[PDB]
């Protein structure tokens, strides 16, 4: 009963990748996610964008290929509900 | 529908900020989209009905409908929390704003 | 502390208002500007002003300090014409104030 | 009376870069809209500047013709609009 729920990665590339997540229901909605993307090794910090919680999918940009990484999605607050984080290699 | 026009943004606001209440800090969309709707609404109507009705009569109608339609929507929607013991100030605050917009 | 940030957003308004009457409808870039981010910091305000006082409560105290700053500073700029009836209804809602406030 | 000061900096055959004194602060302004066309038998072009910009740029004209480009204010009670004539 946690918002939000089911983060996929859509669409991979070497250098991108497309997600989505479940937003819940109406009530559940938010006026915006920020979400945060780095490399799974962890020498270094995290990227962070923000989106309008209007909309479930969000594109990245710019990633390096081959390399391993962690992407999370949180919510305009984050100790009112919990976040979503997976890993892709692309 | 002069006054009842007036009664339009009076009750817009009213409903919108109970509804800011579920708003969360503007962070729950459908309330925080909704409590900006309402106030629009209102904003709009309101420099309708304020070319033919005056002034004073709007502010003394705002603070006597608000004060009762929102604290009776605000001892319905959630409940009361009341950190002083007078209710009648609320009233009395009311008088003071009736005495110097209408005298 | 909850009726510090009440007023901050009673003075949040009453500038918002001054800086509108200032500007013509939506045209002076400075003073428009300022409207906006005097509502959309008013509005930020009162969101979180009402969660801690009841509704009703911070809906009279900023009905009444509204006005009552509006006009307190409305002598204080264009020499406004009023007297005894002005002066003693801000005492009147100062007062209502205190028994709803602290 | 707000929107002043207007001429043309510098002139290619095929675009015009204008100017104009946006006030000063206090009576800047929020916008200037742009309406430039043939001095008319072709249709006039239109776009719009923030205020606190005194400069604009217009592009894809014709060599040689003459035109006419005019800057209103947001609003109007800033005054009657400055108008000029250039050619490429
Ligand atoms: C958006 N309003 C015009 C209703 C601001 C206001 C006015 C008076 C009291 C509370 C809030």
């Amino acid at each position: 009963s946690s918002v939000p729920t089911k983060l996929e990665v859509v669409a991979a590339t070497p250098t991108s990748l497309l997600i989505s997540w479940d937003a819940g229901h109406w009530w559940e909605w938010v006026t915006y996610y920020r979400i945060t993307y780095g490399e799974t090794g962890g020498n270094s910090p995290v990227q962070e964008f923000t989106v309008p919680g209007y909309s479930s999918t969000a594109t990245i940009s710019g990633l390096k290929p081959g390399v391993d990484y962690t992407i999370t999605v949180y919510a305009p607050t984050s100790d009112y509900g919990s976040p979503i984080s997976i890993n892709y290699r692309t | 529908n002069p006054y009842i026009y007036l009664g339009g943004a009076i009750l817009a606001e009213v409903i919108g900020t109970t509804l800011m209440k579920f708003s969360n800090g503007f962070t729950r969309l459908i309330p925080s989209m909704g409590t900006i709707i309402c106030y629009c609404a209102s904003f709009w109507l309101l420099a309708q009905t304020l070319a033919y009705i005056p002034t004073g009569i709007a502010y003394a109608i705002w603070s006597g409908v608000g004060i009762v339609l929102i604290s009776l929507l605000s001892w319905g929607f959630f409940g009361q929390r009341l950190d002083l013991p007078a209710i009648i100030g609320m009233m009395l605050i009311c008088a003071g704003v009736l005495i110097i917009n209408l005298l």
